[PDB]
């Protein structure tokens, strides 16, 4: 007993495996697995009301008539596929609040 | 069967690669943008550990205008079994995880006593007066003064500030009267110094403090005295700090403990960046 | 908040118990003075106003000659001057000696200590028991204890240690006589019962570890870093934690079948465990391979009954359920009729630890399985067997009949074996 | 306006419903301060829902936290997202059930029942027009199965006209977790088949499939799996919280789905699932949207729907969006798999729209789907049920607690008239 | 609670620090190499001639 239990005081236990342990379980995150195309939140915020009502249908990227696309069938130009990606619809509401 | 791991072209390796080439990207992108956790706690360490320089007194009286330091002297008190050891600086204490999450200081902070020696940029207080254009004068016993403090700022001063106890507003452990740092000017910034022996108290009120000396502090509005808990133990970004509180504390013989006593420390003439210690 | 109490009793139990608890203070970081370096820890450890820990245990012996090393050791500083109660005079290899004489003067003494230990415990899982059969103090007094804690305290956990008698090689004559009559003790009186025999360590330490000699010193090692490795999901944050009561829930079917084995895996040295890859798989099959069973017993003439597996360390549950659904493949391990889902998992973070000159490795992951099967008939067969023979002649029974007790007890005692026995076939045969 | 209260039990139920307020605090713009940072002003006009007003901006969440096993409360609070969640709002007990139904249900959480009903009631008093109530919990443990239908049972007495949403973790087929998980699980369908308007099964083991297939992931773990159902979550409220083309809250979708009182045992599904590799390289357009949902791999439930018949399907589309190819594309599907669906129900199919997608990503759709496919799942645990309760084993710890042998007897008797009828209306 | 959340916060500035080593130490070991095999190739130049 007297030649074994000796005190062994530089030991310390480890502190770092557990930590390392808990984010690998915790796993990855959103922007990781489920986001796509890289696209920041900001741009996809907007509805049908305001796209159509308020704003007239404005996207000064498109051009005022259609064109036939050619090697495609059809037209190209469609505002139903290519909608706005402007600055949210925003009013008074945060500002009351 | 075996894994090898990211640079082996074995198995499912195309969406390791994928993977830890997008996280890498992310990373770099933070830290190159500059959001990153370590850089904002390495500007919140060098704002708040800047060394600075102690007004040094000629006559050993204490001026208004004076940088200086409050220490609790070191007493061999029998109250408990585990205590700090040594004489303490009081310091101010941000919150440590909003500390963490927000790089600005958030308005009160909290107080602590820690073992520093040095004049170091969380603990160094300026005496000002509360009638202002106060040059060349002399801080007398018993009468008002206030204590600044930049805290390694260049943009604001906060000022120590007691109150009244109330069931919303205690101290973080010992649940007693509380001490924060307020911007706010009022009167609740108000503290005295007096004599220790309650004897000679009265006669000495009236007189220019000495420096390095032991004095009491007491607030103006609430007559409590700045008192140091060393028993109860603060943990803190900076490591275990003892507690700060505002209470009078008497033994047998209605004589001031040695957790009151309170010392202004100034700078040594010789080398400003060292004190009297 | 939520603590066991462990109680060791015997010199297996006193042995056994100063491993367990240095392995205590290297896992949590205390140094021998009794503090910390200059709340995990709050399950074992009492916080003084000083700083100072003291662990919630008691060691109980008859003899002075094993607890004196304790008090003038490396760890005299640590162990309370309370916690630790000797006798005067051993039992001697007896069962009445330790039951109806000695233990009566000291069982007052020990059940104040435990009450005083249940007035510190705000919420306690349960008592951890540490003895052998093979003794004196730990087949008589033990007896008594646990008889004694079934009237003080009613549903508690009761988690049994037993150093089982090994088939060939041992230590004292009259084993059998003292290995019957605690069976009675510990069937109704006791909640879960792990058992241990010293031939199936040196069979592990010989072929596994490259260590020719080895001694209780370093079997009782292994034995503290399976009870490290029980109450490891206690002690730490886990994914899946399984407590006191989970376990011995799931792993009992029936009150009469309380009987598992402890297998634990990986066991290799250092040279080895640099070069051997160390995968879930390849440490969940080692414990299920037979000559790696801690009981010298062969699980493949009996059935598998239950199973519960702690894992330690960076251990992720996907490759758990792939290899266990490699083990549900295997023809070899045979499984009961009506125990489909036999298999309980519990996860810890935390890797194991190693002492400094010890044997062990230091190893990332490790898991120890807590099996009930029927392969323990045979034990008792063999045991009993040898009790009957050693009875057909009437052979030291005037030791025990002098002392107090009536012989009528070797009777029943041996009856209420082969029920056992016949109850263990009953449970065993299929539907 | 329509707030729900969302309510919590167990260790699965804990890990689950912090995922579950990640998602809706990063949909709103929540940061894990409290306050709002965000850029748009439609995340606003809809947050009284999950979200109660107080002092400093703080908006808190309508959830209750109850777990017998004071563990993981600690983890729930030390977690990314722990100090929005109220402290008042974690009801904890001393000691775990430790996987028993017995303990759960009828001793240790008869008590705990009392102290979490005020909570309970303090929540639901406080909106002004409750839309229902939502549980998430897990059957296979004893704080889940056990005291979480003791809720169920005590929250419908209390109010009687609402609407009841759960999401229980059903026992997975291939691998157990627990040895006693049968009799846990058994004895908590029959008190969720008269006591829940809308019921919906998740198995981890599913969940290991798609994240193995679909998503081409090495070491996607408990946590990476609360996200797909954190996702599902969040994607079935969602007409309730933004404004959309085609409105359909829980109870317009109760309505469409629910032909008898004992058909409510839903499957759920995610649409946008993708890997890494292939994460650019595929347009994310409404025929291949369709084409992964129906699809099995996708699906969240351990039945093949092969093997059985649709009965009603659900569809809830999100983002900026056209109704032709929607309604073209699942007409098609209905023409197309005839021998798929019932030929006494026409039109088995409903159709929601919302305008704002989830964050990061363009167009989503959840699938809620009613089959007859899942009675296979009741099928593999009654059999399981009946070879454990043949040689009456591990039965000690269920009538040393006060339960009778008849309430097995009864519990497997409407089991097995429960999956009778569900073949009869096949 | 509290102690648990600061050591989290902790052990994300112990990830950071761990990321910004393992993206010094690749660059160190390429200079140091490059740096050898020019010093060798300029010895045996200057030795042959
Ligand atoms: N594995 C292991 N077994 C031990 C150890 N120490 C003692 N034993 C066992 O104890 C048995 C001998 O009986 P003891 O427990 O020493 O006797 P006792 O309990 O003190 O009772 P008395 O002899 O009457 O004083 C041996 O057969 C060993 O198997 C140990 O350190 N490790
Ligand atoms: N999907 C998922 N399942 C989980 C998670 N955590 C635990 N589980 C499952 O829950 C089961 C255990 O439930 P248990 O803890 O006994 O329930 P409780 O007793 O009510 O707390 C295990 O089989 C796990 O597979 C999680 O985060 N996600
Ligand atoms: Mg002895």
């Amino acid at each position: 007993y007297r030649k074994e239990y000796i005190p062994f005081p530089d030991h310390r236990p480890d502190q770092i495996s557990r930590w390392y342990g808990k984010r690998k379980v915790e796993g990855l995150p959103y922007k990781h697995l489920i986001t796509h195309h890289q696209e920041p939140p900001h741009r996809y915020l907007i509805s049908t009301y305001d796209d159509h009502y308020n704003r007239h249908g404005y996207n000064p990227g498109l051009p005022p008539l259609r064109t036939w696309n050619g090697q495609k069938l059809l037209w190209l130009p469609e505002k139903s596929d290519f909608p706005l990606l402007a600055p949210p619809t925003n009013y008074g509401l945060y500002e009351q609040l | 069967q075996n894994v090898y791991g990211p640079g082996v072209r074995i198995g499912n390796w195309n969406e390791d690669v994928y993977l830890e080439e997008e996280l890498m990207k992310d990373f770099l992108e933070k830290r190159d943008k500059g959001k990153l956790l370590i850089q904002r706690s390495r500007r919140l360490k060098q704002n708040l550990l800047r060394p600075m320089q102690l007004s040094v007194t000629e006559d050993g009286y204490i001026h208004y205008g004076d940088k200086v330091m409050l220490v609790n002297p070191d007493d061999p008190d029998t109250e408990a079994d585990v205590f700090l050891r040594g004489d303490l600086s009081l310091c101010m204490t941000p919150d440590e995880i909003q500390s963490h999450l927000k790089d600005e200081l958030e308005v009160p902070c909290g107080l602590s006593a820690v073992q520093a020696k040095t004049p170091i940029g969380r603990n160094t207080f300026i005496i000002l007066s509360v009638h202002r254009d106060a040059t060349g004068q002399v801080l007398r016993y018993g009468q008002d003064f206030c204590l600044g403090i930049t805290g390694g700022f260049d943009n604001k001063m906060l000022y120590l500030s007691s109150d009244h106890r109330t069931l919303l507003k205690s101290s973080k452990r010992s649940w007693l009267q509380e001490v924060y740092l307020t911007d706010e000017v009022s009167h609740v910034n108000c503290w005295q110094a007096a004599f220790p022996d309650p004897q000679l108290r009265l006669e000495y009120e009236g007189f220019p403090v000495p420096a390095n000396a032991k004095i009491l502090i007491n607030h103006c509005h609430t007559n409590r005295g700045l008192a140091a808990h060393r028993h109860l133990f603060l943990s803190t970004y900076f490591g275990k700090e003892a507690e700060v509180v505002a209470h009078t504390y008497l033994d047998s013989h209605r004589v001031e403990k040695p957790r009151n006593h309170w010392m202004l420390v100034t700078g040594n003439p010789r080398d400003a960046s060292s004190s009297m210690l | 908040m939520r603590e066991c109490i462990s109680i060791h009793v015997g010199q297996a139990g006193v042995q056994i118990g100063n491993a367990c608890w240095e392995l205590y203070c290297l896992e949590h970081g205390i140094q021998p003075d009794g503090q910390m370096p200059s709340d995990s820890f709050n399950t074992f450890f009492s916080e003084t106003g000083a700083g100072k820990h003291v662990p919630r245990a008691v060691f109980v012996d008859l003899e002075p000659t094993v607890i004196d090393e304790v008090r003038t050791g490396t760890y005299r500083q640590l162990f309370h001057p309370e916690q630790l109660i000797t006798g005067k005079e051993d039992a001697a290899n007896n069962y009445a000696r330790g039951h109806y004489t000695i233990g009566k003067e000291i069982i007052d003494l020990v059940l104040d200590r435990i009450r005083k230990l249940a007035d510190q415990c705000t919420g306690l899982q349960g008592f951890l028991v540490f003895h052998s059969f093979g003794g004196g103090t730990g087949s008589g007094f033990t007896s008594l204890l646990m008889e004694r804690l079934s009237v003080d305290y009613g549903k508690k956990s009761k988690l049994e240690f037993s150093i089982y008698p090994a088939p060939q090689v041992s230590t004292a004559v009259v084993e059998p006589y003292n290995s019957i009559l605690t069976t009675h003790t510990t069937l109704e009186h006791s909640d879960c019962a792990f058992m241990v025999d010293n031939e199936a360590i040196y069979d592990i330490c010989r072929r596994n570890l490259d260590i020719e000699r080895p001694t209780y010193t370093n079997l009782n090692r292994l034995i503290g870093q399976i009870v490290s490795s029980i109450t490891a999901s206690l002690r730490f944050d886990g994914a899946l934690n399984v407590d006191l009561t989970e376990f011995q829930t799931n792993l009992v079917p029936y009150p009469r079948i309380h009987f598992p084995l402890a297998t634990y895996a990986p066991v290799i040295s250092a040279e080895k465990a640099y070069h051997e890859q160390l995968s879930v798989a390849e440490i969940t099959n080692a414990c299920f391979e037979p000559a790696n069973q801690m009981v010298k017993c062969d699980p493949r003439h009996g059935k598998y009954m239950a199973c519960c597996l702690l894992y330690r360390g960076d251990v992720v549950p996907k490759d758990v359920n792939a290899a266990i659904a490699t083990i549900k493949t295997k023809r070899t391990i045979q499984f009961v009729d009506w125990c489909p889902t036999g298999f309980k998992v519990g996860i810890n973070y935390q890797p194991p630890t190693v002492v400094p000159g010890g044997d062990l490795a230091k190893v990332q992951r490790a898991v120890c399985m807590l099996s009930n099967t029927t392969a323990i008939a045979e034990a008792w067969a063999r045991l009993d067997h040898k009790f009957d023979l050693m009875y057909a002649k009437r052979a030291f029974v005037h030791w025990y009949v002098g002392e107090g007790m009536e012989e009528g007890e070797f009777s029943e005692a041996r009856e209420d074996m082969a029920a056992l026995e016949k109850d263990y076939e009953e449970v065993g045969v299929d539907s | 306006m329509r707030e729900i209260v969302h309510l919590q039990a167990g260790q699965c139920g804990n890990q689950i419903g912090a995922k579950f307020w990640e998602v809706i605090s990063d949909e709103h713009g929540i940061d894990p301060t409290g306050t709002y940072h965000g850029d748009s002003d439609l995340q606003l006009e809809r947050i009284n829902v999950y979200y109660n007003e107080a002092t400093g901006g703080k908006y808190v969440p309508r959830a209750v936290l109850v777990d017998l096993e004071p563990g993981t409360m600690d983890s729930v609070r030390s977690g990314p997202f722990g100090q929005i969640f109220r402290p008042d709002n974690f009801v904890f007990g001393q000691s775990g059930a430790g996987n028993n139904w017995a303990k759960g249900h009828y001793t240790e959480g008869a008590e705990l029942v009392d102290s979490v009903l005020d909570v309970v009631r303090k929540e639901a008093e406080s909106c002004d027009c409750l839309q229902g109530f939502q549980l998430t919990h897990s059957l296979g443990g004893g704080t889940g199965s056990g005291m979480g239908t003791l809720l169920i049972s005590k929250i419908r007495e209390e109010y009687p006209d609402r609407i009841m949403n759960t999401f229980s973790v059903v026992p997975s087929p291939k691998v157990s977790d627990t040895v006693v998980e049968p009799y846990n699980a058994t004895l908590s369908v029959h008190q969720l088949v008269e006591n829940t308007d809308e019921t919906y099964c998740i198995d981890n083991e599913a969940l290991y499939d798609i994240c193995f297939r679909t998503l081409k992931l090495t070491t996607p773990t408990y946590g990476d799996l609360n996200h797909l159902v954190s996702a599902t979550m969040s994607g079935v409220t969602t007409c309730l919280r933004f404004p959309g083309q085609l409105n359909a809250d829980l109870r317009k979708l109760a309505v469409n789905m629910v032909p008898f009182p004992r058909l409510h045992f839903f499957m759920p599904g995610f649409a946008p699932l993708t890997s890494r590799g292939s994460q650019q390289y595929r347009a994310l357009t409404v025929p291949e949207l369709t084409q992964q949902m129906f699809d099995a791999k996708n699906m969240m439930a351990a039945c093949d729907p092969r093997h059985g018949r649709y009965l009603t399907v659900a569809a809830v589309f999100r983002g900026r969006m056209s109704m032709k190819e929607v309604d073209e594309q699942m007409l098609n599907v209905q023409n197309k798999n005839s021998s798929y669906f019932v030929e006494w129900i026409p039109n088995n199919v409903k159709t929601a729209v919302c305008d704002i997608p989830p964050r990061g990503l363009k167009m989503s759709a959840t699938f809620i789907g009613n089959s007859t496919a899942i009675q296979e799942l009741f099928k593999r645990i009654s059999e399981q049920f009946t070879a454990m309760f043949r040689r009456k084993a591990f039965l000690h710890w269920y009538t040393g607690e006060g339960m009778d042998e008849m309430e097995f007897t009864e519990a497997e008797s409407n089991m097995n008239d429960l999956v009778s009828e569900y073949q009869q209306y096949q | 609670v509290q102690r648990k959340q600061f050591l989290r916060l902790l052990q994300n500035e112990q990830f950071e620090l761990d990321m910004e080593e393992a993206i010094q130490k690749a660059e160190e070991n390429k200079r140091l190499k490059e740096l050898q095999l020019k010093q060798e190739e300029k010895l045996a130049m200057e030795l042959a001639k």
